[PDB]
């Protein structure tokens, strides 16, 4: 034993226990999700209201990369911010050299290789975040989910954090019941519902819903936050479904 | 990041042993038997092509390697460590010698340069020693034919004949009885094939044996004509057919 | 600075070096000693660009004095001159070269021989019976060629040196305000206070 | 082993807490700030009678308006003094004025936590920095290897510190004269010192606006010791 | 016992981190196979999409390294992509510097030398992957060269990698013992892919749908991966004889 | 236990012990309170002395004309972080002729604190900060933790016994938020909040430290007889 | 060849009274024979009851004034809000200017 | 580069590597310094375990730093060469810039500073060496004798000893050295130095080295026979 | 991080010893014995090759005696590979000194330089020390014939006669017994070989298990000649002295 004390050390299994311990921090965090729709993607996150003193709508968790990519994560919030800061540098240098904005699959590997790099050495710690991200590029909509190991795949729906099993079950129903596809405005409503259903795992404290989206029709392919009437409409829809 | 291992991983134990060097020699002991025999008009180096799978093409894996036109090398121990050493050995033969003096290094000096690389892995920060013992056979104008062994420590010794790896103890005893100072190259090749048969279990033929010589100049292998002083490489790898021919007279 | 001479006689080396220090228009000093003692039996005179001359001389002095302490031993004049030459030969390909010419007069206590070395700013070393830098040689060498003998006494060397200085005072346009003369022999280095 | 900059479970830096233990072993140094000046005094503590005690330099000038006393691993203080002197002179060069005592203290304290894996460990010495400036008048600071500095009306550091500090607690008031402070340092030093206090194994100094920072002669201090003995015998 | 944590020799003359990296290789539980035709080199690999939420088009362990070189990986996807990106960079630089397309075997050696460095230098860990490189080389013809975490590499007539490699290896061994040739004597790559899939079915004892496989084909001057419908067509032909 | 030797090591339950120990240093530190209305933001800090001869450790640091913070924990670390903020505020002014947004200041502190938690050799910051400011979107109050977590709040408190002041503010939320255009009443609410965290000791003239920033109010600190009004 | 300097013209005037001081300057900014601006402020209040003007090449003038104002700000931070005396300001400006000895601020500064 | 903090604090407030460097000094051969009225004498033990030595070429225990200052030591011999070299360089650098040779105090302060730097620098261990530095300041006839040690503390001494059995010779010197009247002549000072070594040395043959430093760069090392005369006279007076 | 695996080669024990230096010396105590003996008219270097084979090519072999310049040579005891690193450094230092001063390097200056390098590996860098002890045999016009030794600590000392490697305790006693100051090279040759013959762990001392060298002013007039003995010449001197 001692294989779990240092990062980048293979145990006799062939496992890197430090990465698996980073996963435990991710599992401890709040629920975040992603939904791929017809012409775009929808992100949503559970924000735990620790106290009444928290200013509503201010501690924004979802982050934009470039103008067309949305990133959300569960786990150690600073680690997620660090990863997005890198993502923005990657997306900036891509656009600088190649003119076109970074494609989503291209962007996904930039994050992937960076997170994987933090499993190669004992002088660094793995990322304590699963990141769900995506957007609209020239080849259409893309949703990705990136783990502490550097592992990522494309997704129809994605979920991570403390309510991930609850969320995943709900996402699987949507995939089955909508083979032809889901619209952007539908996905916003469903995202609101799924976060509300996934809130049963963090039921002690009440929460604040936050949603964002990229959609070719609804937002011109750009990332925008769901605000005001459209947000309240999704909250009402979500509140109706739990009761 | 940064290589934060700036300290030695090989250190002296209370008994005065350098543990990692001893363990590297243990790894060499587990490796497949290779040998070298020096004759009056040539040197022969030989080893068993231990194929990891029958689907693998063992011709692609070269255990016997040309370092310079007149110098060749064979090993026992860890193949990957040998492969990078051959790359470095070829390069150093150019950078620290040919690009200065306009000619290839003599066997002993190239050996010295290889030995230096292996010693540095025994003292430098954040590395283990190389897990190979080399046998370097070669010729140069002023020293003639020579055969050297190089160990993980970086220590090198000149030999008339020797063996390393799996069945070295038995093979060295076999060579001691057969070797004399009047051997011709063909006699040395014959003894090499006899000695190497003792350590090989399975198939024993030109496809499972690798064998090269440092002998006469090969003007057919030079690739060009018109310069009288350039007469071609003394290193020559024996073909699968050439080995089998000599196995009939065995 | 201007005029530096050197002459090796039977049992000593004599170095004559001007006293004038001119800054374009005015003569700022008429008593400047353009020499440094490197070791008890080795003296270096020098001439070249302002600042560089003294900086270089003192740098050499410090290095030889450091060697003398470390080994508890005086380097031979040949060894010191070779060290000095290398420093100048290194200097000439630098970003800003030392613009300094030197004479190294020394008495080798091992061989019991005086030795004069002339080294210019390029690192061009020559051992000589008599030497000079700059325009000094042009006036004096014809006199030295004629009168010099290898078995001369120190007193004969000084007389020949007076004749060289007199010729310089007659035919040179610059007033170099006379010379400080120093003798390097078996007993060490001393200054001829009346010249 | 473990990191040099490691936090303990209580929320303290191990190395900083251990350097504080080294300072407790050091010789006693006492500072007393008054409206007529600040007085700095130290226990020399020679390890043998053959050691020429006047060579023990535990009180040091930083500038004309700032003095400094030390306690602990006194060799560590040399680079701190050098920095303090350089900071004091450099500020005068840039601003054509004396540097504020606090600002000097802050500059010294910025070095303290520059250690890791910069230097390899914290300083093993505490400093009493005493001075005067036009803005805040006579000041006494206590600079630790944690990077923290506290201003004090009076302060004792070293092996007899907590005993001396309790004594300073009672004795200090805002209307002390310089002569009263001098005797008070000598009194408390004599109390906490192992060996009997005299002019050779204890040193005094002060900083006044007029004369600046001055280390006291052994002849001058001897008179203040004799003056102390008589005034204690007087009741 | 720190001789098992970093890449230094144990008393036995063994590198335990290298051996444990070989065990990380089978963590995906995927079996790959590579075979050579006359004009082509075919590589097939099991595709397992366990989660329904996954976009199955993005689940791939086959990579297009250069126009001519393809690579399949046995091991975790982060290390696989680490290797893939590097091999792409190396292939591109090689073409720029030396004026011709990087051969499959040279790339395999270069990647193997990199993997050797991680076995000697302590700060760098080995990648827990086995890289099987495939091409139709302009000099050597159809080529399969495989690299592991030990920094070992060798050319192959055919090969197999994964948890059930031995069953596949022996199946292939027995076929080449009959035919007595170093390749699949077949004109079209389509039939060589059919051979590959058939002999994986026989070795593993499992039937495959179009979404259970992943196929890569190397021909002269291009390497390409088959779509689900291209594989389906392949599976139809197998079933009809 | 075995996973607290450095910051680079996760525990088996996914915890960073060195960060948690740095967090502990804040709880040992003296209490400080932050609260705001729509017009003004206020810091109230209980300063701590070594003994009766010593001065009271300053708790509040000014970062710009429109921004500043109160500290709790290692004061040198607050000096480093406040100096970083001063520079970032200053860079925003010099380059963009733009006062730095309080939210963006929090984001910068978060990211600076994060790099220390992922790399080998270094250590986490051992200090908690309460940043107040007035920018283009009105009054703000942030809570910085050296884990990296920065949180915008109406009111809060950090340090020893801070839970008492934090409960009081949680009750008073609806009252003090409405104290617009009245700095003295907002300070009174802060002074009354910090009073809930006191035991044995009470607020004296050289013990209390108050700062305020607002609409037409630069960040100004009040110490000594300037805070005698509020005692 | 690129010439990094320019002449923006203008004229300034400082006069020290017994208990006061004035620093005047025209508001015209020019290049060659053209007027750039008829009102471009040249004399600036830098805080701490100090006024400053760096006349000549306006870009270097604006740069220096900007840096001194910044020096005043950091003087307050580093030294407990102490007032920067006019003599101290002057010495600080010497170091700013001399800092670019070998690529000067092409300005005549008056405070 | 190798950055590892080797010299660090322990829970009890000690830097063990500095303290273990002192243990290396305790192992080293005894060195002694005694200053008279117009001279300083540096005595040094040579352990007689090593015979068949070439005493012409073997590194002498006392080293000249400049023509007016000397340095002896106890502890690791290899380590002492590094300090001596640095000191010698600084002595010539001081002459070059200040146009005046080092004071004995200055030279000591430099060597002590170097020793200190090695106790809080990454990747390095402390010097296992204590030194005795002695000499006369330029144009000054007052004798100077200083001591340094691995920690970097230094101080001046009327007389002092370092190395193995230094406790015994310090005991001797503490009763035999009078401050009010130090050894008035060179003879008296050398005699007291030889006497103090004879408490520890074993045989008074080639095991004692003596170096006498006088004002104005007058440094001479005594020969075997000259020292042997002191050894003879001391014991003949002792037989009474 | 990396700290976990750091042996810490450059630290003091509680007793004030350098662990790695002590263990390096223990390593050297198993190496083949090398002996140096200085006479009035020259120096002798004799050294024992370690358990050789019959198939070792002895005439082209060099494990013990190396040439630094025309005036100075060294006998090695310990890791041959480590010694060769240091030997090439020393060879360069000698040529650097020659280039700078146009005079051959004095023996002690070369010895000090090498010894300072070894010292560096014990005080800083975190690397293991060189597991080598040298005997330096050399001549210069200042001190004449000189014998020195250096070891992994970087400490060096001068000698009239000295042994390094195996059985030095026994060897040094035998040398101390038969050595005299007025001795000559031919006598020193005999003493060196007699000492090895008695201290050797082998059954008998033969030509094939020895390297041998002499630095002599036995060169035509005032100059010095290094003679690295050939296998046949070592065989001849063994018969002459009466060992075989
Ligand atoms: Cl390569």
């Amino acid at each position: 034993t001692g294989y779990d004390l240092s990062n980048s050390v293979f145990s006799p299994d062939g496992r890197n226990f430090q990465v698996e311990y980073a996963v435990k921090a991710v599992e401890n965090g709040t629920t975040s999700i992603g939904i791929k729709c017809n012409d775009g993607v929808v992100f949503a996150v559970e924000k735990l209201i620790t106290s009444k003193l928290l200013v509503p709508q201010k501690n924004v968790k979802i982050q934009v990369v470039d103008r067309h990519i949305g990133c959300v994560y569960s786990g150690l919030i600073p680690d997620g911010r660090h990863l997005v800061n890198r993502g923005r540098e990657e997306a900036a240098s891509f656009k600088k050299l190649y003119k076109t904005p970074i494609p989503i699959p291209a962007f996904a590997d930039r994050l992937g290789q960076y997170v994987q790099a933090h499993t190669l050495y004992n002088s660094v710690r793995p990322f304590g975040v699963s990141t769900i991200f995506g957007g609209v590029d020239k080849n259409g909509a893309h949703l990705y989910m990136l783990e502490p190991s550097g592992s990522y795949w494309g997704y129809k729906g994605a979920a991570t954090g403390k309510g991930r099993q609850s969320a995943k079950a709900e996402l699987e129903k949507l995939v089955d019941h909508h083979p032809e596809g889901l619209s952007a405005r539908e996905a916003v409503k469903q995202a609101a519902k799924i976060i509300y259903l996934a809130h049963e795992d963090n039921k002690e404290k009440d929460f604040e819903l936050e949603i964002s989206w990229c959609s070719l029709s609804e937002t011109n392919g750009l990332h925008k936050f769901v605000k005001g009437d459209l947000l309240q409409e999704a909250i009402d829809f979500a509140q109706k479904e739990i009761n | 990041m940064t290589d934060r291992y700036s300290f030695s991983l090989t250190t002296f134990s209370p008994s005065g042993k350098l543990g990692q060097i001893d363990y590297a020699l243990t790894a060499v002991k587990q490796g497949v038997t290779s040998l070298g025999i020096k004759a009056t008009n040539g040197v022969v180096i030989a080893t068993e092509k231990k194929s990891s799978s029958p689907l693998a093409m063992s011709e692609t894996l070269s255990k016997v390697s040309l370092l310079t036109p007149d110098i060749g090398a064979v090993y026992s121990g860890m193949g990957p460590d040998y492969r990078v050493l051959v790359d470095k050995s070829r390069k150093v033969a150019h950078t620290s010698y040919k690009r200065i003096y306009g000619e290839y290094p003599p066997t002993k000096l190239l050996v010295s340069e290889v030995a230096k690389i292996m010693q540095e892995a025994t003292q430098s920060g954040g590395v283990r020693p190389f897990g190979v013992s080399l046998l370097i056979a070669g010729h140069d104008e002023f020293n003639g034919f020579s055969l050297y062994q190089v160990d993980p420590s970086g220590s090198y010794f000149p030999w008339k004949a020797t063996a390393i790896g799996k069945g070295s103890v038995a093979a060295k005893t076999f060579l001691e009885k057969r070797w004399n100072d009047e051997l011709e190259l063909e006699d040395a090749i014959h003894i090499a094939l006899l000695t190497l048969k003792e350590s090989v279990e399975g198939e024993f033929n030109g496809d499972t044996i690798e064998l090269a010589i440092i002998g006469d100049e090969n003007p057919d292998l030079l690739g060009y004509t018109g310069i009288p002083t350039d007469k071609g490489p003394r290193f020559r790898k024996l073909t699968s057919q050439e080995i089998n021919d000599r196995l009939e007279a065995l | 600075m201007d005029i530096i001479l050197g002459i090796r006689v039977q049992d000593s080396v004599i170095l004559a070096s001007s006293k004038a220090v001119t800054r374009g228009i005015s003569v700022l000093k008429d008593s400047d000693d353009k020499t440094r003692q490197l070791s008890p039996h080795t003296l270096m005179s020098f001439a070249g660009e302002a600042g560089d001359t003294v900086q270089f001389a003192e740098y050499i002095q410090a290095n030889i004095q450091l060697y003398s302490i470390r080994e508890d031993y005086e380097l031979s004049p040949q060894a010191v001159s070779s060290f000095v030459r290398q420093e100048l030969a290194k200097s000439i390909r630098s970003r800003r070269p030392y613009q300094v010419n030197v004479l190294i007069g020394g008495y080798d206590k091992k061989k019991n021989k005086p030795e004069l070395y002339q080294i210019d700013y390029l690192g061009t070393k020559v051992e000589l019976p008599y030497g000079a830098h700059g325009y000094s040689g042009f006036y004096t060498f014809s006199l030295l060629d004629h009168h010099y003998r290898p078995d001369m006494t120190t007193e004969e060397g000084l007389d020949l040196l007076k004749l060289c200085v007199q010729e310089l005072e007659k035919r040179m346009p610059m007033d170099f305000k006379g010379v400080i003369v120093k003798i390097v022999d078996k007993d060490g280095i001393r200054q001829v206070d009346d010249f | 082993d473990r990191g040099v900059s490691t936090f303990s479970p209580e929320g303290r830096l191990f190395q900083v807490e251990y350097s504080l233990e080294a300072i407790k072993l050091g010789s006693t140094a006492i500072g007393i700030a008054t409206k007529e000046g600040v007085v700095l005094g130290v226990e020399k503590r020679a390890t043998s009678p053959l050691l020429e005690s006047d060579s023990i330099e535990k009180i040091v000038e930083i500038d004309r308006h700032i003095g400094c006393a030390m306690s602990g691993l006194t060799a560590d203080a040399r680079s701190m003094i050098e920095h303090a002197r350089t900071a004091a002179v450099t500020h005068n060069l840039y601003y054509d004025e004396d540097i504020n005592v606090e600002s000097l203290t802050q500059s010294v304290c910025d070095l303290a936590l520059r250690f890791g894996e910069l230097m390899s460990r914290p300083f093993g010495v505490a400093l009493l920095i005493a001075g005067h400036d036009a803005d805040d008048g006579y000041q006494l600071f206590h600079a630790e290897p944690s990077g923290t500095f506290y201003r004090y009306n009076a302060k004792a550091i070293g092996s007899g510190s907590e005993g001396a500090q309790a004594e300073l607690l009672n004795e200090w008031h805002s209307s002390l004269t310089l002569k009263e402070a001098e005797l008070l340092v000598l009194k408390i030093l004599k109390q906490v010192m192992e060996e009997k206090l005299d002019e050779n194994n204890a040193q005094l100094s002060c900083i006044t606006k007029q004369d600046g920072f001055k280390i006291y002669d052994n002849e001058k201090t001897a008179e203040l010791i004799k003056e102390l003995k008589e005034k204690e015998a007087a009741e | 016992g720190y001789d098992r944590h970093i890449t230094i020799f144990s008393p036995e003359g063994r590198l335990y981190q290298v051996e444990y990296a070989f065990k990380a290789t089978n963590q995906t539980n995927i079996n790959s196979l590579a075979v050579r035709g006359k004009d082509c080199t075919v590589v097939i690999s099991q595709k397992k999409v366990p989660d329904k939420l996954l976009d199955p088009t993005t689940v791939s362990y086959i990579f297009c390294i250069s126009r001519t070189i393809g690579m399949v990986v046995n091991g975790p996807i982060p290390d696989a992509r680490n290797a893939a990106l590097r091999a792409k960079a190396e292939a591109a630089e090689f073409r720029y510097k030396y004026g011709y397309d990087m051969p499959c075997d040279v790339l395999a050696k270069r990647m193997a030398n990199l993997s050797q460095i991680y076995t000697q230098r302590a700060y760098m860990r080995p990648l827990g992957v086995i890289l099987t490189f495939v091409s139709v080389d302009e000099e050597l013809g159809p080529s399969i060269y495989k690299t592991d975490p030990a920094g070992y590499y060798v050319g192959y007539k055919a090969t197999a990698t994964g948890p059930k490699q031995q069953e596949i290896t022996t199946n292939l061994e027995n076929h080449f013992k009959k035919s007595k040739i170093d390749h699949i004597n077949e004109e079209s790559w389509e039939k060589v892919v059919e051979f590959a899939i058939t002999h994986m079915i026989d070795a593993l004892g499992t039937e495959f749908s179009k979404n259970d496989l992943e196929v890569g084909v190397a021909t002269k001057d291009k390497f390409f991966t088959l779509s689900a419908e291209n594989i389906e067509e392949r599976l139809v032909a197998i079933a009809e004889q | 236990n075995n996973y607290d030797g450095d910051t680079v090591t996760f525990s088996p339950t996914g915890r960073l012990f060195q960060v948690e120990y740095a967090l502990e240093a804040i709880k040992q530190g003296s209490v400080t309170v932050g609260l705001r209305s729509n017009t003004h933001a206020v810091l109230v800090a209980l300063k701590r002395n070594a003994d009766e001869l010593s001065s009271y450790q300053k708790k509040i640091i000014k970062c710009d004309e429109h921004m500043g913070l109160s500290l709790a924990g290692l004061a040198p670390d607050a000096r480093v972080l406040s100096n970083y903020l001063r520079q970032q505020c200053n860079y925003s002014s010099l380059v963009f002729n733009r006062k730095l947004a309080v939210e963006r200041a929090g984001h910068l502190l978060c990211d600076k604190a994060q790099k220390n938690t992922q790399s080998y050799g270094g250590r986490p910051y051992g200090v908690g900060l309460l940043i107040i400011g007035y920018d283009k979107s009105g009054a703000h109050l942030l809570e910085f933790q050296p884990s990296g977590n920065v949180t915008e709040l109406y009111g809060t408190a950090i340090g020893a016994r801070s839970q008492g002041a934090k409960t009081y503010l949680e009750r008073t939320l609806d009252t003090f938020i409405k104290i617009d255009g009245n700095p003295d009443e907002l300070i009174k609410a802060g002074v009354e909040a910090i009073s809930q965290s006191l035991r044995d000791e009470s607020l004296t003239v050289d013990n209390l430290s108050i700062a305020i920033v607002g609409k037409d109010t630069p960040f100004t600190i009040y110490d000594g007889e300037a805070v005698a009004k509020y005692i | 060849q690129f010439n990094p300097y320019g002449d923006n013209g203008g004229t300034i005037l400082g006069i020290a009274g017994e208990d006061f001081a004035v620093l005047a300057g025209d508001t015209r900014n020019i290049t060659d024979y053209s007027i750039n601006s008829r009102y471009e402020p040249k004399v600036f209040d830098c805080g701490d009851n100090i006024v400053m003007s760096a006349n000549g090449f306006a870009a270097d003038g604006d740069a220096l004034v900007k840096r001194f104002k910044n020096s005043v700000k950091w003087y307050h931070f580093d030294h407990n809000d102490k007032k920067l005396s006019i003599n101290s300001a002057a010495r600080n400006i010497q170091h700013l200017l001399y800092g670019k000895r070998f690529f000067p601020y092409y300005v005549h500064t008056i405070i | 580069g190798y950055d590892r903090a080797l010299s660090i604090f322990s829970p009890d407030g000690h830097i063990f590597q500095v303290e273990y460097a002192l243990e290396a000094v305790k192992r080293g051969t005894c060195a002694v310094g005694v200053k008279g009225k117009n001279c300083v004498v540096l005595g040094c033990e040579r352990r007689s375990t090593l015979k068949l030595q070439d005493t012409r070429i073997t590194p002498s225990k006392v080293s000249k730093i400049d023509s007016h200052v000397v340095l002896s030591f106890s502890g690791l011999n290899a380590d002492s060469r590094i300090l001596i070299e640095k000191a010698r360089v600084e002595a010539q650098s001081h002459r070059l810039t200040l146009e005046d040779p080092v004071t004995v105090e200055y030279l000591t302060r430099y060597v002590a500073g170097v020793q200190q730097r090695y106790t809080q620098s990454g990747g390095v261990r402390p010097f296992g060496v204590s030194t005795l530095i002695a000499g006369f300041d330029p144009r000054d006839d007052e004798p100077k004798l200083y001591q340094t040690e691995p920690s970097g503390i230094y101080s001046s001494w009327s007389a002092q000893t370092i190395g193995r059995n230094s406790k015994t010779v310090r005991e001797f010197l503490e009763k035999n050295y009078d401050r009010k009247e130090p050894p008035a002549t060179v003879e008296e000072c050398v005699k007291l130095t030889v006497r103090s070594l004879l408490e520890v040395v074993q045989t008074g043959a080639k095991n004692i080295e003596i170096t006498v430093v006088k004002p104005d760069s007058d440094i001479v090392a005594l020969s075997s026979e000259e020292i042997n005369q002191y050894v003879t006279q001391i014991e003949q007076e002792k037989q009474e | 991080g990396s700290r976990r695996y750091d042996s810490r080669t450059t630290i003091f024990s509680p007793e004030g010893r350098l662990y790695q230096v002590e263990y390096a010396l223990e390593s050297i105590s198993h190496a083949g014995t090398a002996i140096g003996i200085m006479a009035s008219d020259g120096i002798v270097l004799a050294a024992e090759r370690k358990v050789t084979s019959t198939l070792l090519e002895q005439d082209t072999s060099t494990e013990k005696l190396y040439k630094l310049n025309d005036k100075i040579a060294v006998a090695v005891a310990g890791l041959t590979a480590d010694a060769e690193i240091l030997i090439n450094t020393a060879r360069i230092h000698a040529q650097n000194y020659l280039k700078t001063y146009n005079e051959d390097i004095p023996v002690e200056i070369l010895v000090r330089r090498l010894s300072d390098i070894k010292q560096g590996y014990t005080q800083h860098g975190g690397l293991r020390p060189f597991g080598v002890s040298f005997i330096y045999a050399g001549y210069d016009d200042r001190y004449g014939y000189q014998l020195y030794t250096s070891n992994p600590s970087g400490n060096y000392t001068g000698w009239k006669a000295i042994s390094v490697g195996a059985n030095t305790s026994a060897a040094q006693t035998l040398l101390q017994m038969d050595y005299k100051d007025d001795m000559k090279v031919d006598d020193a040759i005999e003493l060196a070989l007699k000492t090895l013959s008695k201290t050797t762990d082998s059954s008998a001392l033969t030509y094939d298990r020895l390297e041998f060298a002499t630095i002599r002013k036995g060169a035509n007039d005032g100059e010095v000649y290094q003679k690295i003995f050939k296998p046949q010449e070592i065989k001849d001197i063994l018969v002459k002295t009466g060992i075989t």
